C-alpha cells in the first residue's frame, strides 16, 4: 500500500503524468512523493513540486497542499510562474472555506468562520496587483467579487442575530463598520433597514431620518 | 455496562 | 522488558534445611522496606508492617512475647503503626523505626514500651546504637541522634535531598567517635557524635550526565569502615575507597548497585543492580570472579555462612554458592511467597524473613 | 471523506456585480478605507470553467 | 433566566457627565468619559454617550447625551435626557 | 593565495549562489588560512551542513561540503501504549519532519525529549534508540525503536506529621489513588506531576477550610524502588491550631462604594477561618464592583495571624481599574457551526462595557455545549485605542454524531436492550435529531426526536417526537392484555430560572388493545366508553385515537448530580384530553426527593422521597384502563413484587382460548371456573400515594479511603394504589379497593456504586404491613445500565 516501484525518475514523471491526465490523483499523488523523497533536489525538483502542488489540490488535501505552496514559495520566491503559486495558494484557500460536513446542498455556510475567505481575499489580491497580466487575473477578480459578498454576507448575518436579540448599539455599531469595509456590496443595501430601526428603536431620530434618506436615495 | 462511540 | 533468568540447574551437596518455622502478622506484604529480624542472646526478634513485634526462641522458635504497637481506640478504631524501620536489638532495649515518624523502643524482658519520640520525617533507615546514642537516618533529607536513655532529641544534621530518589535510606556507621554515611545526594558524609559537626563531604557519584527524570541518581547504601579506611556504594555509581581522615579517593570500580555488601579478609562480594553476585579486591577492586546466571532476580544482600554466599531471592529461592570460585554449592526452596530483606547469620544460626513475614532458621 | 471534493469544481460565477451607493445630497458616507477595495484589471484568460490549472511547462 | 441583563453604549456615571464643560478638546472628553462606543459617521463631529441598560424584565431604561463637537475640535453644545420619553 | 572560485562539491540542497553568499569571503580577494578556517567555521555554523572539508585543487578552492541529508521517512515500531501520531507531532515541534533535512545533532534532544516523555507516560525503564540508515543521494531513515518495559503505578501516599485527621481521609480526595479495587471505579495509580501539585493545592484548601490557618507544607519527596516499579509519594506538613475571624476591613480605592462592600463583608462574632468562604467574599466583592461597569477589579485579600488570642485579621485591599469597551466579539475554527449557535451562549454583550467573569460565564457555556473540544479565550486590545478591546474565542471543533449500545440487568426489567444513534448538531446547525430503542422484558419502545432548542432568542426551546411502543401487561406481573400504539408529540418548553423549567405541548396518541383478559374493571371501563364485549371471549379487540395537551414543571437544586447530599427537586407533570377524542379523562403526578444534610461534611443525610398521582375520566367516561398508577417494585416501596400493591383483578367465568390442563388461565371455565374469582393479578388503581424516609450514613465496614463512592442507608417505605370510580357495594364477596386507609409499610437497607458494570443498587427490604393478597419480594437487586 502506497508504495511505488524503484525505477528512474523519468519514468515515475511519466506515470506520474499518465495518473494525472486520467483522473487518479491519489496514485499520481504517491508517485509525485516517492520521486521528490527519493531524489532530494533532482534535477527537475521544481516541476516535480509544482505537480505535487496541483494533485494535492486535486485530491483535496488542501493542508498537506496549503504547506506545499509555504515550502515551495519559502525555496524559489522569483520563479518565473510563481504567479500561478500564488493563484494555486488562493485557490486553497477559497477551497478551505467551501468546506462541508455532510455535504454541499445549498446551506450557503455564510455565517461559519470567514479565516478563510479573508486570505484568499488577501492572496488574490495580491496576485492581481502584482501580475496584473496573468492568465489567471479575470479569475482571480470574479473570485475577489465573490470573497466580498461572501464576508459583507457574513457581516449583515451578525448585524441580524445582533437586531434579534437587541443589542441596538452593536447592530449600529457593526452596520457602520460593513459600511465603511464593503459599501459596493449587496449585503449593505439589505443591511441599512437594520440601522435605520436601530436608530429608531433607540429615540433618536436625526441619524434614523439620515439613514431613511439614505435608503430612500438607493433602491 | 454502558457503550458510546462518538463516530 | 529485560527477562528473569531461569532458575539455576545445580546439585546440591548438603541440603538446607528448616530447624523451625513460625509466623509473623502477614510480613512486610510487598511493599519495599528495611524490616528483618534480629537475633541476640538466643532470642530472635521480629516485626511486621501492620505494627505487630514478636521475641522467641532461637533454638527451636517458641514464642516468648508479642506485643501490637498499632494504636487501637475501642473494639473498632485501630490505625497501622506502619513499622518499616527494622530491628537493632542491642546493649538491651528494641529500636524499631516507622513510617509515621515514630521510633519505638520497647524492654527485651516484656516488650513494655520504654519511650516514644517524635523524628523529623519518615524513619526508613536501620536505626544504629553506638556510644550512648542512636542515629536515624530520616527520608526527610534529615540525620537525627536521639539519647539512648530518654529517648530526646539529641542533636540533628541537614542533608540534601533530590527531587527524585530510590526507596531507601543508608544507615550510619560509626568508628573512633565519627559516623560516616551517605544520603540521597551523592556525597559520604561525616559526622561528630557529640554533635552534628560536619568534618568532611566527598562526592562518589557517576555519570552526572543526561537531563531528565530517573537521571542516574545516585543513592548509597551502607558505608563500610575497616583499618581506617571506608568502602562506599552507590546505585549506577562507583564502588569507591575512601581516606576516613580526609575523605580521598583512592580507588573506583564502575560497578553500583542499592544492596549492602560484605568485607572479609582481604575480599569485597557485592551484587550489582543486574543481580550479579561478585568478589573484588580490596587494594585495588581487581575482579577476581563473576557469577550472572541469577541475572535480574532481586536477590537480596548477600550473607557469609560457613565460608559460604547465601543469597535470597524474588521467587523464593535460597542459593549457596561458594565463595573461593563463585561456582554454586547449593540451591534450595523455603517459601513460595519469595524473600526481599536481607538476611541475618549471627551465633551460628541464619535468620531470613518472606513477603508473608514467616521467620525461617536455615540449617545449613 | 470528500469534505473538499465539491470545490474541485466550483463555478459560481453568478454573484450579482457591485455597485456602489449613491450619496444624498447633505451627507456623506464613511471613508472607505480601502482595505477591501477590490482593483480593476482585465486578464487574458478564461473564467468559466475554461481556464486550465494545469501547472505550466518549464 | 429567560434573558440575561443586556447592556449597551457608554457608562455614564451620573456624575462624570457633570464634569464635562462647554470648551473641553475632544482629548480633555475623551478623558473625562471614554471614547464613545457608537458616533455619527456621516460627516458631522457628533458623539453619542447612549447609556442604554436592561436588568432582564424590568424593563429598558436609557440615559442619551448627545455631545456636539464644533468644526474647530470643540463642544459646542451638551444635550441630554435620562428618560426614553 | 588569492581565490577566485568556490567548487560547492556535493550541494544538491543549498543553492550555490546561498551558499557563496553564506560565507563572509568574496571572490578576487586575498585568503589565507585563517580566512579559510573562518570561512569553514562561518559554513558549519550556518546549520545546513554535517561537514565542512575545503580543498586547494589549483588556484581555487575546491570546497567539499557534507551536506545535512533530508529526513527520507521515520519508522516507529513497539510503541503499543503511544500513537506515533503523537511522536510524530513531537518531531515536527522540534523541526524534524519528512523532507527537512536531519542536522544529526538536534536528534539527540530529540530522543532525550522522548525518553522524558516515556517516563511521563509512567514507562521508566523503557529505552529508545534513534538509529539511522544511511540511503542514495545523502538521505537518512530515522527508526526511532524503543523498548516500553514495564509502567510503574504509586504504591503509597504517605502524610507525614498530620493529627486530628487520619491519612485515609486526606488521601481519598486526592485525584492521585494508591488503593483501586476492582469492585469499584476510582481511577488509576499512574504518576503524573501536575496532578501531584493539583493534590497538595487540594491538601492545603482543605485544610484552610477548617481553620488551620497556619497550614504549610514543609516539603514532598517522590520515591522510586530499585526494581523501579513503584511509585512512594510522601507530603512532609506542618498543620497549626485552629484560628478565629477576629474581623475583616476594606481598604483601597473602592470607587465611592464602600457602603455596599461593607455590607457584603459581615462576619458573625468569633467565626471559624475559611479559606473558601474567604475567596467566596472576595469573588463576591468583585461581581460589585464589575456590576457597575469595571472590567478588572483587583482584590487582595491578606491575613494577619495573631497568636496571642489565635485570631486572623483579613485586610482586603479593594483596587477598582478602569473601563473597558467590548467592540466586537469575534469567533475562530467554528468550520462547521454557524455563528448563531455560538453567539448564543454568550453572556457578553458586544458594543458594551467589559466583564470578565461574564467572559468566563460565556466560555463555561461554551464548554457545556458539547461541540468543542477545546475552547480559549484571548481578550485582545484594539490598536491605537485606550479603552477598546476585542473577546476573541478559538474553538476546536468536536464530533457530534455518536452511536451508543447499552445492556443492563434488573428484578423489575428483567434484562434490558438500549441502542441509539444520536446527532447533537444537525449540520451545525443546533437542532438535534435521535433515533432510540429499548426491549425490556414486558415493553419496547422506538423513538425518533427532533428539537431545537432555540426556537426563540430568549431560550425557549420546541421539539417534537414519533414513537411507537408496545406493551405486554402479561409479562409486567398484571392482568394479560397486550396494547400497541404509536403516536408523535410536539413541546415547548419555557426556562424560568437555572432551577425551574415548564412545558407545555400537544400529542395524538393511537392505541389498540387485544388479548384482553375478561375482567370487571376493565369490562366497566369498556362500557363506559360505549363497547360491551363477551366475558365468555378470551380474544378482543380494541382501538382508540386520542389527542392530548400536556403540561409540566421541573425545579431541580440538587448541589451534586450523582450521589445527592442537599437541595430539593420537585417534578409536576398532567395531562388533559381534549375535545374531539374518543377518551375524555385527565392525570397529574407529582414525585419529589429532598436531600436535607444533618452534619457538616455532608455525610450523614435525610432523603424525604415522595409521589402523588391522581386521574379521573372528565364526563361520563373512565380513565383507561392502561393508564393507571402502580406502587410495588424497586421504584416506588421497596420489600414488594414489582406492580403489585394495590387493587386485585376480578374475573369473570371465561373460556381461554387456547387451554392447557392444570393451568389456572386466569379463572378460566375450562379450568372449571363458574362464577367471580378474585386473584392476586395487579390492575393498578386510579390513585397512588407512595413516602419514603431514607437515612445515609458512612458505610461502616470499608477503609475510608473512597469511603464516598459507596452510598448507603436504612429506609423505611409507605404506600399505597387505590381506584377511586369501583363501584360502591358491588360486591360483598370481595374487598372495598376503593378504601383509600389501606396503606402497606416496609423497612429495609439500601447500598449503591457505581462499578465497572454499570451503576448498582442492591436493596433487603421487610414488609411488616402488607396487607392480603400483596405479593412480598424481598431481595431487590438492579444493575444499571
Amino acid at each position: 500500500k502506497e508504495e511505488v516501484p524503484d525505477n528512474p525518475p523519468n519514468e515515475i514523471y511519466a506515470t506520474a503524468q499518465q495518473k494525472l491526465q486520467d483522473g487518479n490523483w491519489r496514485q499520481a499523488i504517491t508517485q509525485l512523493e516517492a520521486l521528490d523523497n527519493r531524489y532530494p533536489f533532482g534535477p527537475y525538483s521544481q516541476q516535480v513540486q509544482l505537480d505535487l502542488i496541483y494533485a494535492y489540490y486535486k485530491n483535496a488535501d488542501l493542508p498537506l497542499a496549503q504547506a506545499a505552496i509555504d515550502r515551495f514559495i519559502r525555496l524559489n520566491p522569483t520563479h518565473p510562474n510563481i504567479d500561478y503559486v500564488m493563484y494555486m495558494r488562493g485557490l486553497t484557500n477559497m477551497a478551505l472555506d467551501d468546506s462541508a460536513l455532510q455535504g454541499f446542498f445549498g446551506v450557503d455556510r455564510s455565517d461559519r468562520d470567514p479565516q478563510h475567505a479573508r486570505a484568499a481575499f488577501s492572496d488574490f489580491s495580491k496576485l492581481v496587483r502584482g501580475y496584473p497580466n496573468s492568465q489567471y487575473t479575470t479569475d482571480a477578480t470574479k473570485r475577489l467579487v465573490f470573497l466580498k459578498d461572501r464576508l459583507a454576507k457574513y457581516e449583515y448575518s451578525v448585524a441580524e442575530y445582533y437586531t434579534e436579540r437587541g443589542a441596538w448599539v452593536a447592530v449600529v455599531n457593526r452596520v457602520e463598520g460593513m459600511l465603511r469595509d464593503y459599501p459596493d456590496t449587496q449585503a449593505t443595501r439589505d443591511a441599512l433597514p437594520l440601522m435605520e430601526n436601530a436608530y429608531r428603536q433607540m429615540q433618536m431620530n436625526a441619524q434614523a431620518e439620515k439613514v431613511a434618506k439614505i435608503i430612500a436615495a438607493n433602491s | 455496562w454502558n457503550w458510546t462511540k462518538r463516530f | 522488558v529485560v527477562k528473569m533468568s531461569p532458575l539455576p540447574t545445580v546439585e546440591n551437596q548438603f541440603t538446607p534445611t528448616t530447624a523451625w518455622s513460625t509466623s509473623v502478622g502477614s510480613g512486610i506484604g510487598n511493599f519495599y522496606s528495611n524490616l528483618h529480624p534480629a537475633l541476640a542472646d538466643n532470642v530472635v526478634y521480629a516485626a511486621d508492617r501492620a505494627g505487630l513485634v514478636k521475641a522467641l526462641n532461637a533454638d527451636d522458635g517458641k514464642e516468648i512475647w508479642s506485643v501490637s504497637l498499632a494504636e487501637k481506640d475501642g473494639w473498632f478504631s485501630k490505625e497501622p503503626a506502619l513499622l518499616s524501620g527494622g530491628v537493632t536489638v542491642s546493649g538491651g532495649h528494641v529500636y524499631i523505626g516507622s513510617e509515621k515518624a515514630q521510633v519505638y523502643a520497647l524492654n527485651t524482658s516484656d516488650g513494655t514500651v520504654a519511650w516514644q519520640t517524635k523524628v523529623a520525617g519518615e524513619a526508613l533507615s536501620r536505626p544504629v546504637v553506638s556510644d550512648g546514642l542512636v542515629l536515624i537516618h530520616t527520608s526527610n533529607g534529615q540525620l537525627q541522634a536521639l539519647n539512648e536513655a530518654d529517648g530526646a532529641v539529641k542533636w540533628t544534621v541537614n542533608l540534601d535531598m533530590p527531587s527524585l530518589s530510590l526507596r531507601g535510606e543508608s544507615a550510619p556507621t560509626t568508628a573512633f567517635g565519627a559516623a560516616v554515611v551517605g544520603g540521597d545526594n551523592g556525597r559520604v558524609s561525616a559526622v561528630l557524635m557529640e554533635q552534628g559537626q560536619m568534618i568532611w563531604q566527598q562526592r562518589i557519584s557517576q555519570a552526572t550526565g543526561s537531563t531528565e527524570i530517573d537521571r542516574l541518581s545516585d543513592v548509597d547504601t551502607t558505608p563500610v569502615v575497616v583499618n581506617g579506611v571506608v568502602f562506599a556504594l552507590a546505585y549506577n555509581g562507583n564502588l569507591t575507597a575512601l581516606d576516613l581522615r580526609s575523605g580521598q579517593i583512592m580507588w573506583k570500580r564502575e560497578l553500583g548497585s542499592v544492596n549492602d555488601f560484605i568485607v572479609d579478609g582481604n575480599r569485597i562480594y557485592l551484587v550489582d543492580q543486574n543481580d550479579r553476585v561478585m568478589a573484588l579486591t580490596i587494594d585495588g577492586g581487581v575482579t577476581l570472579w563473576t557469577q550472572s546466571d541469577l541475572l535480574h532476580r532481586l536477590l537480596t544482600s548477600p550473607v557469609l555462612y560457613n565460608g559460604n554466599l547465601v543469597v535470597g531471592d524474588s521467587e523464593g529461592y535460597l542459593h549457596w554458592i561458594n565463595v573461593e570460585d563463585g561456582r554454586f554449592v547449593a540451591q534450595q526452596k523455603v517459601d513460595s511467597s519469595g524473600f526481599q530483606t536481607e538476611p541475618v547469620a549471627a551465633d551460628g544460626k541464619l535468620l531470613i524473613q518472606a513477603k508473608d513475614g514467616t521467620v525461617y532458621s536455615i540449617t545449613r | 471523506r470528500y469534505k473538499r471534493q465539491v470545490s474541485g469544481d466550483e463555478a459560481y460565477l453568478e454573484a450579482a456585480p457591485l455597485a456602489e451607493l449613491h450619496a444624498p445630497a447633505g451627507m456623506i458616507l464613511p471613508v472607505t478605507s480601502g482595505d477591501y477595495a477590490i482593483p480593476v484589471t482585465n486578464g487574458s484568460g478564461a473564467v468559466g470553467k475554461a481556464l486550465d490549472i494545469r501547472p505550466p511547462a518549464q | 433566566v429567560y434573558r440575561p441583563d443586556i447592556n449597551q453604549g457608554n457608562y455614564l456615571t451620573a456624575n462624570d457627565v457633570s464634569k464635562i464643560r462647554v470648551g473641553m478638546t475632544q482629548q480633555q472628553v475623551a478623558y473625562a468619559l471614554g471614547t464613545p462606543l457608537m458616533s455619527d459617521p456621516f460627516g458631522t463631529n457628533t458623539w453619542f454617550y447612549v447609556f442604554r441598560q436592561q436588568p432582564g424584565h424590568e424593563g429598558v431604561t436609557q440615559q442619551t447625551l448627545t455631545l456636539t463637537f464644533n468644526s474647530s475640535g470643540v463642544l459646542t453644545n451638551i444635550d441630554n435626557k435620562p428618560a426614553l420619553s | 593565495f588569492v581565490v577566485k572560485d568556490i567548487h560547492f562539491e556535493g550541494l544538491q540542497r543549498v543553492a550555490v549562489g546561498a551558499a557563496l553568499l553564506s560565507m563572509p569571503v568574496r571572490t578576487g580577494d586575498t585568503v589565507n588560512d585563517e580566512d579559510i578556517s573562518n570561512t569553514i567555521r562561518a559554513l558549519f555554523a550556518t546549520g545546513n551542513f554535517e561537514d565542512v572539508r575545503v580543498l586547494r585543487d589549483g588556484d581555487t578552492l575546491l570546497v567539499q561540503v557534507k551536506e545535512r541529508p533530508t529526513i527520507a521517512s521515520i519508522t516507529f515500531s513497539g510503541n503499543k501504549s503511544v500513537k506515533d501520531d503523537m511522536l510524530k507531532q513531537n518531531l515536527e515541534a522540534s523541526g524534524v519532519r519528512v523532507g527537512e533535512s536531519l542536522d544529526r545533532t538536534t536528534i539527540a534532544d530529540i530522543e532525550k525529549g522522548l525518553e522524558d516523555f516515556y517516563y511521563s507516560v509512567g514507562k521508566y525503564s523503557a529505552s529508545v534508540k534513534a538509529v539511522v540508515t544511511p540511503l542514495p543521494r545523502n538521505r537518512v531513515d530515522l527508526k526511532l525503536v524503543f523498548q516500553e518495559g514495564v509502567s510503574a503505578e504509586i504504591q503509597q501516599i504517605n502524610i507525614v506529621g498530620n493529627h486530628a485527621f487520619t491519612t485515609d481521609e486526606l488521601i481519598s480526595h486526592f485525584q492521585l489513588r494508591d488503593e483501586v479495587p476492582w469492585w469499584n471505579v476510582v481511577g488509576d495509580r499512574k504518576y503524573q506531576k501536575q496532578k501531584l501539585a493539583g493534590d497538595l493545592e487540594t491538601l492545603r484548601s482543605y485544610y484552610l477550610d477548617r481553620g488551620y490557618a497556619r497550614f504549610n507544607i514543609d516539603s514532598t519527596q517522590v520515591s522510586l524502588t530499585p526494581d523501579k516499579k513503584g511509585i512512594y509519594v510522601t507530603v512532609n506538613i506542618t498543620e497549626g491550631d485552629q484560628y478565629k475571624l477576629s474581623g475583616v476591613e476594606v481598604s483601597g480605592n473602592l470607587a465611592g462604594h464602600s457602603a455596599e462592600i461593607e455590607q457584603l463583608t459581615k462576619i458573625e462574632p468569633g467565626e471559624l477561618y475559611n479559606g473558601t468562604k474567604v475567596t467566596k467574599m472576595e469573588d463576591d466583592i468583585k461581581k460589585l464592583l464589575g456590576r457597575y461597569g469595571y472590567a478588572y477589579p483587583r482584590v487582595q485579600s491578606m491575613p494577619e495571624i495573631n497568636d496571642a488570642d489565635k485570631t486572623v485579621k483579613l485586610r482586603v485591599n479593594v483596587d477598582a481599574g478602569n473601563r473597558f469597551y467590548v467592540r466586537k466579539i469575534r469567533f475562530e475554527g467554528n468550520d462547521t457551526s454557524k455563528d448563531a449557535v455560538l453567539r448564543r451562549e454568550m453572556r457578553q454583550m458586544e458594543g458594551a462595557w467589559l466583564g470578565s467573569d461574564l467572559v468566563d460565564q460565556g466560555k463555561e457555556r461554551l464548554n457545556r455545549l458539547g461541540f468543542f473540544e477545546t475552547v480559549d479565550t484571548d481578550t485582545q486590545r484594539v490598536p491605537g485605542s485606550p479603552d477598546q478591546v476585542d473577546v476573541v474565542y478559538k474553538v476546536k471543533e468536536r464530533n457530534t454524531g455518536s452511536f451508543n449500545f447499552g445492556i443492563g440487568y434488573g428484578t423489575e426489567s428483567g434484562v434490558s436492550f438500549q441502542a441509539g444513534v444520536q446527532q447533537d448538531n444537525w449540520l451545525g446547525t443546533g437542532y438535534a435529531v435521535g433515533i432510540n430503542g429499548t426491549k425490556n422484558d414486558y415493553q419496547t419502545y422506538a423513538e425518533l426526536s427532533v428539537t431545537n432548542p432555540y426556537f426563540t432568542v430568549d431560550g425557549v426551546s420546541l421539539g417534537g417526537r414519533l414513537f411507537y411502543n408496545d406493551f405486554q401487561a402479561d409479562d409486567a406481573d398484571l392482568s394479560d392484555y397486550t396494547n400497541k400504539s404509536y403516536g408523535t408529540d410536539v413541546t415547548l418548553g419555557f426556562p424560568i430560572n437555572e432551577y425551574n423549567s415548564l412545558r407545555a405541548g400537544l400529542g395524538y396518541v393511537h392505541n389498540s388493545l387485544s388479548n384482553m383478559q375478561p375482567q370487571v374493571a376493565m369490562w366497566r371501563y369498556l362500557y363506559s366508553m360505549g363497547e360491551h364485549p363477551s366475558t365468555s371471549d378470551q380474544d378482543n379487540s380494541f382501538k382508540t385515537d386520542d389527542f392530548t395537551f400536556n403540561y409540566g414543571w421541573t425545579y431541580n437544586k440538587l448541589d451534586r448530580g450523582y450521589f445527592p447530599t442537599d437541595g430539593s427537586r420537585v417534578n409536576l407533570t398532567g395531562k388533559v384530553t381534549i375535545p374531539g377524542s374518543d377518551n375524555e379523562y385527565y392525570k397529574v403526578t407529582l414525585d419529589t426527593a429532598t436531600y436535607v444534610p444533618i452534619d457538616d461534611d455532608h455525610k450523614w443525610v435525610v432523603l424525604g422521597r415522595t409521589r402523588w398521582g391522581y386521574g379521573d375520566g372528565l364526563g361520563g367516561k373512565e380513565m383507561p384502563f392502561y393508564e393507571n398508577f402502580y406502587a410495588g417494585g424497586s421504584s416506588t416501596v421497596r420489600g414488594f413484587q414489582s406492580n403489585t400493591i394495590g387493587p386485585k383483578a376480578v374475573y369473570f367465568p371465561h373460556q381461554a382460548s387456547n387451554y392447557d390442563p392444570d393451568y389456572d388461565y386466569e379463572c378460566a371455565t375450562q379450568d372449571g371456573a363458574k362464577d367471580l374469582c378474585k386473584s392476586d393479578d395487579a390492575v393498578g388503581g386510579n390513585a397512588m400515594a407512595v413516602a419514603s424516609l431514607e437515612f445515609i450514613t458512612p458505610t461502616p465496614f470499608i477503609s475510608d479511603k473512597y469511603a464516598n463512592s459507596v452510598r448507603t442507608s436504612f429506609f423505611w417505605d409507605m404506600g399505597t394504589v387505590w381506584d377511586t370510580n369501583w363501584d360502591s357495594s358491588q360486591y360483598s364477596g370481595y374487598p372495598d379497593y376503593s378504601d383509600p386507609s389501606n396503606i402497606r409499610m416496609s423497612a429495609g437497607i439500601a447500598l449503591q456504586w457505581m462499578s465497572p458494570l454499570g451503576p448498582l443498587v442492591f436493596s433487603y427490604a421487610q414488609p411488616f404491613k402488607k396487607y392480603d393478597g400483596d405479593k412480598a419480594e424481598q431481595f431487590q437487586f438492579n444493575i444499571g445500565k
